[PDB]
RNA sequence: GUCGCCUCCUAAAGGGUAACGGAGGCGCCCAAAGGUUCCCUCAGCCUGGUUGGUAAUCAGGUGGUGAGUGUAAGUGCACAAGGGGGCUUGACUGUGAGACUGACAGGUCGAGCAGGGACGAAAGUCGGGACUAGUGAUCUGACGGUGGCUUGUGGAUGCGCC
RNA sequence: UUUCCGGUGGCCAUAGUGGAAGGGAAACACCCGGUCCCAUUCCGAACCCGGUCGUUAAGCCUUCCAACGCUGAUGGUACUGCACGAGGGAUCGUGUGGGAGAGUAAGACGCUGCCGGAAU
């Protein structure tokens, strides 16, 4: 007969938002993984090597835009 | 300017060849120059060529038959 | 020394006179000038050697009077004997004064000395006033010696001018003073 | 082994501080180096064993 | 007005600045903390304004416009020092202490790493 | 035949057979037309026996357009064999047909003519299709 | 035929999801293709020009991303993460608040701090590479350092730790 | 206070692209030089410095144009959560909630904050 010279698939790698618009946070908190820069960091948010997107403070995640850029902030809890 | 990375270039007194000599300066090495033609030398723009063409077909034709 | 050219006065007075009258430009700067001149040789019979460019490098230096910009080769292209990054041609951008001595000794004893001279095409503009030009010798530049010269080779001259149209371009190089003939 | 593990050691107490890879063709020779020595407790000179 | 697109048909200069500019607001942001000296050189004057960036306000400005500094003799390069010196005294008056220069898409050299040099005299912690 | 020149993916799913047509619903190039009233899979056989009939018919007046295109690869298993092993390879080509598609349309002729050059195509579809004009 | 890893679709707009389902890649490479600082904009098209032609090199206009990205694909990047110049070794040592992700072994991101450095005028950034593959637990043994232990004591020897 | 204008942000085309006309008081800008700090993988073109002469020609700014591009309802339709129903079958329909894309009418020749200059 024949056989198939597909197959093979990478492992699950979880990616997306881990921390949605107004969820509660700390410092150090992931608040997204992904590939490039989809998101981009805002205030209060810092970008890792593989481009996650860590709260680099305690406050409420906000989704938004800066200049023309899509970008996670996280705002100081009043 | 820099020092040491450009060839000579001084002061220097040419010929034209056509009773034209100028005070120009040029990359020449230790005397003059003597240029065979300018450009006031010239035939083209003083109308000294007057080519145009010969195409006196009817011309010929009187000059070798009447 | 500290002596404008006389192609430079020439240009001010004569030419400047001469297009205002001429095409009546309603604001004073609008009169177009010669931006700069910019000598071109395509060298690219240089991917199997390197003297020849060190010939090319002396000649367009005693040419012009300054060192060239050498340009890598952009990308390789197997059709041509060419890969990327050998330097393939050598430019000089000429402004100020110098394009003006240069545009002067050029005129008055380079191109004049061309075998069976017939002057230059004026239909040779891009559409926006600056002129190009292809000499396929280098030896008619007097300036240089004769007994010493490695190989043949040619050049581009680009006349580049702040002229909108291609007829005020013609005109001021005209004015300025250029063999033009009246064929194609 | 076209591209191996080479060790840089301090030059001042020979002291195999880093471990690293190189091409062997692109650097034939031993690779100098100005790594901070935890022994030295500085930055010294640190150059591929032999 | 501040669209995030450079406006064409400007000029080359002003083309070539422009993009100079937005390169370096890209690290450069100016807070309560430490507000951001922006340093507008043009052919005639030096105009400084120090900014917190997160309101959009600026604290204090100076330039070569006021008038005790029309009159007052000096070169261009000596007129950004005044400025400079100006600049830090009043940045001093309001409380400021520490600023982040921003050199406004200009090279820093000459009259405006004057005016930065003058305002370190003065007392700013950059 | 129609047969693309080529096709990205020679290995497709089936194409969907939900929904009325999305677009192509109403006459676009002749004055009269074949619209399908049911969904299916039209294959390329089966618009070149369509073709054949109406062209035929009408002889030398007017022109006949096709709307529809069999650009979708259907695989075929290897025969007589067991399940699994791979996809086939591909075997048919299909366009995805839906309820109120305008199939072919035709122009230049008399309504009579056209109505039974129509019908004779129609004989050739596997799905129910009718005779379209343009109000008259 | 396949067996581990990476990318996309199936996968039903969080994540996950199978088949001998559909496509491809990896078992590296780079002392710069790493760090930092500064500057630059492409491909394509049109026109003019010696060799030179569609396409080497030059000039003017137009062109916003269709070029490029070490390497598959996807997500990104023109503010460039793409092109170039200068100086460099952070391709660090001791750490790791707090998190993401797996039954677990494990995989991943990480603020702030000290030491000693690189670049910058500074702000600052740097614990390799735009990101995600380029990898192998434990046992056993080996090499460098250190000197904690050593069967009576001192050595030796052996072991331990990194 | 107001008007006009020079910088510096926010929204990131309702803002742009294109066309027509007009304006420069301070400012801006081209512009004039390159001696000096500094520079071009050649060039004072650019970067940098000294001036502010000349000029509003271009940048910039004001106004007009819906032209290209952009924004864009209401209603309907597709689709769909839940509950059902029909057909021999691909598939289809209804009740009850949600409800696009396209298209149409239409909007639109930017809105706005701070600093400064001139006049008021
Ligand atoms: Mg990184
Ligand atoms: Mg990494
Ligand atoms: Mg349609
Ligand atoms: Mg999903
Ligand atoms: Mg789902
Ligand atoms: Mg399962
Ligand atoms: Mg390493
Ligand atoms: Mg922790
Ligand atoms: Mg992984
Ligand atoms: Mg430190
Ligand atoms: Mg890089
Ligand atoms: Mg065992
Ligand atoms: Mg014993
Ligand atoms: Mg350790
Ligand atoms: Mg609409
Ligand atoms: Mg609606
Ligand atoms: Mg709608
Ligand atoms: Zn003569
Ligand atoms: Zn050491």
């Amino acid at each position: 007969a024949s056989s198939s010279r597909n197959g093979r698939d990478s492992n699950a790698q979880r990616l997306g938002v881990k921390r949605f618009g107004g969820q509660l946070v700390n410092a150090g908190e992931i608040i997204v993984r992904q590939r490039g820069t989809h998101f981009h960091p805002g205030d209060g948010v810092g970008r890792g090597g593989d481009d996650t997107l860590f709260a680099l403070r305690d406050g409420n995640v906000e989704f938004g835009t800066r200049r023309g850029r899509r970008v996670v902030n996280v705002t100081p809890v009043e | 300017m820099k020092q040491g990375i450009h060839p000579d270039y001084r002061e220097t007194t040419v010929v034209c060849t056509c009773g034209n000599t100028f005070t120009t300066r040029s990359t020449s090495q230790s005397g003059t120059l003597n240029a065979d033609v300018c450009s006031k030398c010239h035939p083209f723009y003083t109308g000294k060529q007057k080519i145009l063409d010969a195409g006196g077909r009817v011309a010929r034709f009187e000059r070798r038959y009447g | 020394a500290h002596e404008m050219p006389r192609l430079k006065k020439q240009y001010r007075e004569q030419i400047r006179a001469a297009m205002q009258e001429e095409f009546g430009y309603r604001n004073p700067m609008l009169i177009p000038g010669l931006e700069k001149i910019v000598v071109n040789m395509g060298v690219g019979d240089a991917a199997h050697d390197s003297k020849v460019m060190d010939g090319a490098i002396r000649d367009i230096t005693a040419i012009t009077g300054q060192k060239p910009q050498v340009t890598k080769a952009r990308k390789s292209i197997a059709q041509f004997k060419l890969r990327e990054g050998q330097p393939i041609g050598c430019h000089v951008t000429l402004r100020g004064d110098r394009m003006w001595e240069f545009a002067d000794r050029l005129l008055t004893l380079a191109l004049p000395r061309i075998r069976d001279f017939r002057g230059l095409n004026s239909n040779q503009f891009d559409g926006k006033g600056n002129y190009t030009f292809g000499l396929s010798e280098q030896v008619m530049f007097l300036e240089i010696d004769q007994d010493k010269i490695d190989r043949i080779r040619g050049m581009d001259i680009t006349f580049v001018t702040t002229a909108q149209t291609n007829e005020e371009g013609k005109a001021l190089l005209k004015h300025l003073g250029f063999p033009f003939k009246a064929k194609d | 082994d076209v591209r191996p593990k080479i060790t840089l050691a301090c030059t001042e107490c020979k002291e195999r501080n880093y471990i690293t890879k190189k091409n062997r063709r692109n650097n034939p020779d031993r690779m100098e180096m100005a790594k901070f020595c935890p022994r030295c407790r500085k930055h010294t000179a640190h150059r591929e064993t032999r | 007005a501040s669209t995030l697109t450079v406006r064409k048909s400007l000029s080359d200069r002003a083309k070539a600045r422009a993009r100079r500019q937005a390169r370096g607001r890209k690290k450069i942001f100016g807070t309560v903390e430490r507000p951001r000296m922006v340093v507008t050189r043009s052919s005639k004057h030096v105009f400084v304004q120090v900014i917190d960036d997160v309101a959009g306000n600026t604290l204090v400005s100076a330039s070569t416009m006021e008038a005790e500094l029309r009159e007052m003799s000096g070169d261009k390069t000596a007129k950004a020092a005044r400025v400079g010196t100006i600049i830090g005294e009043r940045a001093k008056a309001a409380g400021i202490t520490k600023v982040v220069f921003d050199k406004a898409g200009n090279q820093y050299h000459g009259r405006i790493a004057a005016l930065a040099d003058a305002a370190r005299e003065a007392g700013l912690d950059f | 035949m129609l047969i693309p020149r080529r096709v990205k993916y020679r290995k497709q799913h089936h194409p969907k057979r939900t929904g009325a047509a999305k677009g192509g619903t109403q006459l676009a190039f002749g004055d009269y037309g074949i619209q399908a009233t049911e969904g299916g899979y039209l294959t390329n056989r089966q618009i070149e026996a369509a073709r054949i009939a109406m062209t035929r018919y009408i002889k030398r007046g007017g022109k006949v357009w096709i709307n529809v295109y069999p650009d979708r690869p259907m695989t075929k298993h290897p025969a007589e064999s067991r399940m699994g092993s791979g996809k086939g390879t591909p075997e048919w080509w299909i366009a995805n047909i839906k309820p109120g598609r305008v199939l072919f349309e035709l122009s230049g002729v008399p309504e009579d003519v056209a109505r039974e050059a129509m019908r004779l195509a129609i004989h050739k579809l596997p799905m129910k299709a009718r005779f379209i004009s343009r109000e008259g």
